[PDB]
């Protein structure tokens, strides 16, 4: 039982871009958000100062 | 014990059904050789409820395959899973149906029938006892609709008492695939509406949205799609294979959930539904899934249950739960809403526990309830098929094959009638 | 298991299926000798030992095209009794390739197409090529419809020929031929599309890249619109998509059955580097005005009828999200009669590169195959330049004297005029 | 924090926002070299050593009006990349600046524009400043707003453009750039604002004593509007207003976004002396027509609502008991859908005034931007003078070679059609 599970196989592993390596860009990029929403309380904090 | 026998029909039942034993094989554990290397003594009280035993110890499930084209056959042919699958049960034609609904049930439908309907009974008088038939279809036209609704009528005929539930993909009412839906659909539910007792409508709209939301897949396969659609089969049957603190069948999903025999359309739901990453910090709980059931954004019908108002509800739920919780829980729901329930029915919500859940999910859960949003999906085909009747188009094909359009008038009187039926009892 | 088999008439035929099956054997991995170096039995037969053979037939009254596949590399893949080549040619007569000259060679190709299908089991299909213009392609194209009508019965029939241009033209009696074989395909035909070679040349020319192009490339624009035709049959897919289906979707009644064509993305192998060509950005491109094969006018001509037929990485989400967005454009108007007006068709198989070619390598592609009322505009100008040389009868006596009765031009004049008043009545709201 | 682009297409964006930019300078103390002798980050970015630089893009298809910054006196101030001119105008043709030499420059300036948005941190949206009957106003425009719409998306796209005058031309292909113009604006922009030069140069007679103005003074007029527009934005205030705030209030209705714009007081230096200047003298000199930036009088139509802003010494129930009194007034056609209609902003920074300006150092003054139906009338003259081209054909061969289909001639037209059927469905009650 091969043909269509292989391109099962296939047509999941192009869509492996549009999975899984979306979402490693996704919270990558929020993790890297964090770091620019706290430099944004930083420079909030220093416009208040 | 309590046996199904499983009949899938097209393109759209066998990919579901390929997706259906493939849970249903992981819910066992069956080899996809045929093999048993499950872990618990559990799986093997009911397996003869959907499988048959080969001498070797390998085993068969009770599924034929119904299509009119190789195609689809030699997509399953190989399959995944199809090793189960025995070699005889796949009926096949020579001919794509066109999705001619009257091609599909006069023209090639009934040269077929009485190969499908003895290879039913060879499965069917092959188990200890019969209790009910179950089918996938989608409404298209060609042979999930028309064949479809021949052989549900020819099994009435010959299994009166046991249960014929059927599963039905409904054409989305925004975009959907041929032109021909509002005359296949029509006359769809003109059959289904008599012969079939149990009919479940699934909208694929629906199933992108909940895909978006929820499970937060940026492109909905039909993979996932098929599995989400398979996980709700399997809650289904779940009660019969596995034992439960209490229990319930199709004959009390039935009984219960139809108070007249027209008005058995039923919408259903799965929970907990979570997405990839986010399900480490979920605390599920029985109010997690009760939220999470009754969600509107849970539901795959894609008709707002809360324009209209609902008749019967039921609850399902797979795992080691206090009942209690169950209990307060449905209580809860019914009394904070009681501007969505009748109130000639009091205790509308139905309950059910299994002892063992599915694999991977600690607690689960499936609800199935009746309303009357259905109104809005017959009221839109039937403004489509009042357009394409006035026009008299694409009805050229369909005369060909012999249907005269006194039948069409029938099939919309009949549908008249049962929008007629839900608008009055929601007073 | 289910097979397709093609006919080709005229030069145009021949030549366009010259390039159709070039474009097979590379997609198929057969080498031009015919031994590989699946889905076969579609288009080919297997002959023992290790040799194919396709189901097709070439038919012209005249040998130079019949010959040149003869003396040329893909002579080793076809059979001898495949080429079937007349003595002269109908010289871009009607009456002259339906009555004195086609007659003589008719009987001869119904007994091949007839036996080649014996050994064609699961047969739903029939593929028949035309030049309208030319005098043996209208002449014997009409003859051979009648006599395939009646033998087969009911049969799907398609055809893929070329309209006449609106004004790019090459013969001086091509009205003539046009709307005496338009007269003949209307009750023959189940379903054929058309193209005319002016927009063929302007889309080779904005969209690809090429500045000066030949009928070679045309003829391989054509093809890879076939391939995607019959890709559902020889692949699987999410959505696939039978002929039958075909003709139940894209016609309303029995005499408007003509669809236009439209591929995209067709951008040159050079340009197509910088785009990653979306599916919304390729559904969006083949609703363009300029993107169609038929010059005409989309303003003029509503939509009844809608084919998506999608070729590689495709999601089916993506397709309802783009379709959705084009049905909320004002400017593409469907008619009252049709809510849905689509059919979609998903395949797995991305689409074919020939070296040497023109096309870009796109890893997906999108054929689109609608039937709107702007082709009743081409059917005016074929009615107005027909009357204009008929009123002083600039070319009685030549379809006179081959054996046509003179009674029949204004008999094919009322049938077009009848499928004028059709397209009216029908474009017409209520 | 928070910032806004702004970016100026054609002749008469360019020296609007050389005044813009003068007052911007002038306002917060920063010198043309960019030094100084707070709210910067808002329009300038901080670059290190004692400069700062603007958030702007100018884009002309043609060097002379470009070059003059170049040269100017502000020269340093501006980022050589910001200053992108073409090679040769679009010639007042909607279709040379869209299709054929718009598309030679515009991925030049996308990238510049997107450029500045990374530096951006808080951007909100974008000002956009047209000519209407310009070729590159609209043309390039049009090219422009399409693909920022599909780049960016959700983000606020207003606009300020320049439209034609009821009787003052200068160019007579005016009417058609102007309706293909407004077909693209009118899906695409989130909002645009209006203005036109007659009424300005009324005003710039009347309120302002001057007896012959150029495009000089009227720029300077133009650039007080957007700096109180902006206030809120920048300075300190008890109520600000901004691209989540002033979309919403003012133009809800999906295809009836376009406002009319005014301000007060406006009066010469010599006779701001002799008047007290009160919330009450404002409030009321703005709803008057004489002070309309629009040739248009309201009394034809209906007010749907307001937007008002102050500036300076404004007191806050000064307002409501100004306000208050606007219902009173029977000839305010307020419709009984419209119940609240009055958004409000106050802000504690006076207005700047210009060496050799026009205006007066008045301590406190107020910003007017209204829908009403009243711009149907504009609508209307705009209407009436393109069928009098079109039914002859006057200018339609000059679009039409320039890469233009006709068939847009009568598309363009049809959407006015259905914005005027807009606009007279709005002014129907219920
Ligand atoms: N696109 C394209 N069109 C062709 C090609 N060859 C011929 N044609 C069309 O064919 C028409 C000329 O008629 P023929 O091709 O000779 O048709 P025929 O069946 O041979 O008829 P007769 O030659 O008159 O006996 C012209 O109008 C062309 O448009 C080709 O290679 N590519
Ligand atoms: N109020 C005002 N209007 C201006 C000014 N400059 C140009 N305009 C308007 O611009 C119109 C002419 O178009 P252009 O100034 O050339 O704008 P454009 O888009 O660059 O047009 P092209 O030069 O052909 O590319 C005139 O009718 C004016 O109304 C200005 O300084 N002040
Ligand atoms: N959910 C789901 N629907 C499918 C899938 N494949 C096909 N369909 C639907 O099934 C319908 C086609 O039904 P079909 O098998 O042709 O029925 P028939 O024409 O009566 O024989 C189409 O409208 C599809 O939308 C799938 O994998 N998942
Ligand atoms: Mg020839
Ligand atoms: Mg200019």
């Amino acid at each position: 039982m091969t043909q269509r599970v292989t391109r099962q196989m296939f047509e999941r592993r192009y869509e492996q871009r549009a999975r899984d390596e979306a979402m490693y860009s996704i919270y990558q990029s929020k993790i890297k958000a964090e770091q620019k929403d706290r430099v944004q309380q930083e420079t909030d904090e220093r416009s208040a100062l | 014990v309590r046996e199904i026998v499983h009949i899938q029909a097209g393109q759209c039942g066998n990919q579901i059904g390929a997706k259906f034993w493939e849970v249903i094989s992981d819910e066992h554990g069956i080899d996809p050789t045929g093999s048993y290397h499950g872990d618990s003594d559990l799986q093997l009280e009911r397996i003869n409820v959907y499988y048959n035993e080969a001498t070797g110890g390998k085993y068969v499930p009770r599924a034929i395959l119904v299509d009119l084209e190789p195609g689809t056959m030699d997509s399953v042919r190989a399959g995944q899973f199809g090793q189960l699958f025995r070699p005889d049960n796949f009926v096949f034609g020579q001919s794509g149906a066109g999705n001619n609904w009257a091609k599909g049930y006069y023209t090639e439908g009934q040269e077929l029938c009485e190969s499908i309907l003895d290879v039913i009974r060879k499965e069917a008088e092959s188990c200890d006892c019969l209790q009910g038939f179950q089918l996938v279809h989608s409404l298209g036209g060609g042979t999930g609709a028309g064949l479809g609704t021949l052989l549900l009528n020819k099994l009435r005929e010959e299994y009166p008492d046991r249960i014929l539930s059927t599963y039905s993909i409904v054409p989305s009412p925004k975009v959907s695939d041929t032109v021909v839906e509002p005359y296949n659909c029509t006359l769809s539910v003109h059959q289904l509406v008599e012969s079939a007792d149990e009919v479940f409508c699934i909208d694929n709209e629906a199933l992108y949205d909940i895909c978006f939301r929820t499970l937060k897949l940026t492109t909905p396969t039909y993979g996932d799609l098929n599995h989400l659609v398979s996980m709700v089969m399997s809650g289904t049957t779940c009660a019969l294979r596995f034992p439960g603190q209490l229990n319930s069948d199709l004959r009390k999903l039935a009984v219960n959930l139809v108070p007249f025999p027209r008005l058995h359309f039923f919408i259903v739901g799965f929970a907990p539904l979570t997405s990839r990453g986010s399900q480490q910090y979920r605390a599920l709980t029985v109010p997690e899934l009760t939220s999470q059931l009754f969600d509107n954004k849970n539901m795959m019908a894609a008709c707002d249950p809360r324009r209209g108002v609902y008749l019967t509800a039921s609850a399902h739920f797979r795992g080691r739960m206090s009942s209690k919780e169950v209990d307060e829980q449905m209580l809860n729901i019914q009394a904070r809403n009681t501007s969505y329930f009748v109130e000639w029915i009091p205790s509308n919500v139905k309950s059910a526990i299994c002892d063992i859940p599915p694999r991977g999910l600690k607690m689960a859960a499936t609800f199935i309830g009746n309303t009357t949003a259905f109104r809005e999906l017959f009221t839109r085909v039937d403004s489509q098929f009042q357009k394409m009747y006035a026009r008299r188009a694409f009805i050229h094909w369909y005369v060909n094959e012999g249907l005269e359009t006194v039948e069409f008038d029938e099939a919309r009187s009949n549908m008249t009638d049962l929008i007629q039926e839900y608008e009055m009892y929601e007073t | 298991m289910r097979e397709v088999i093609s006919i080709h008439v005229g030069q145009a035929g021949v030549q366009i299926g010259n390039g159709c099956w070039e474009l097979y054997c590379l997609e198929h991995g057969i080498q031009p000798d015919g031994q590989l170096p699946d889905a076969f039995n579609t288009f080919f037969s297997e002959t023992g030992a290790g040799k194919h053979v396709p189901r097709a037939v070439f038919v012209d009254l005249e040998p130079t095209v019949v010959d040149e596949v003869r003396t040329g590399t893909y002579r080793q893949l076809f059979h001898p009794e495949q080429l079937i080549s007349g003595k002269e040619d109908a010289a871009n007569n009607y009456a002259r390739g339906h009555y004195t000259v086609g007659k003589e060679i008719i009987d001869l190709t119904l007994d091949r197409i007839r036996k080649l299908a014996d050994q064609c089991t699961g047969l739903q299909g029939f593929l028949i090529f035309h030049s309208f213009g030319g005098g043996t392609g209208a002449g014997f194209g009409s003859l051979l419809l009648e006599r395939l009508s009646v033998d087969y019965g009911k049969k799907s029939k398609l055809e893929f020929t070329v309209y006449p241009s609106p004004q790019v033209s090459t013969a001086i009696v091509e009205p003539y031929n046009s709307i005496l074989a338009t007269h003949s395909m209307i009750d023959h035909s189940d379903c054929a599309f058309m193209v005319d070679n002016e927009a063929l040349y302007d889309l080779c020319r904005r969209a690809l890249d090429i500045e000066r192009p030949t009928y070679t490339n045309l003829n391989r624009l054509i093809g890879q619109v076939v391939s995607s035709l019959t890709a559902s049959l020889r692949f699987d897919g999410a959505l696939n998509v039978d002929f039958t289906e075909f003709q139940t979707n894209l016609v309303p009644y029995a005499r408007i059955h003509f669809p236009i064509c439209s591929y995209a993305p067709v951008i040159s192998a050079e340009k197509a580097y910088h785009e990653q060509l979306s599916v919304a950005e390729i559904t969006n491109s083949l609703f363009e005005p300029a993107n169609m094969m038929v010059k005409c006018d989309p303003r003029h001509g509503k939509y009844m009828a809608c084919t998506l037929l999608y070729r590689g990485d495709v999601v089916p989400k993506d397709v309802s999200a783009a379709v959705a967005t084009i049905k909320t454009k004002r400017t593409i108007q469907f008619v009252d009669w049709c809510p849905t007006g689509f059919k979609m068709g998903i395949n797995y198989q991305p689409p074919t590169v020939v070296p040497g070619g023109d096309l870009a390598k796109v890893q997906r592609a999108v054929c689109m195959l609608a039937n709107t009322t702007a082709i009743a505009e081409a059917w005016s100008r074929l009615d107005h330049k027909f009357d204009l040389m008929y009123a002083k009868r600039a070319f009685v006596h030549w379809y006179v004297g081959e054996g046509m009765e003179e009674a029949e031009f204004p008999e094919a004049r009322e049938d077009l005029a009848l499928l004028e008043k059709d397209y009216d009545e029908v474009a017409a709201e209520s």
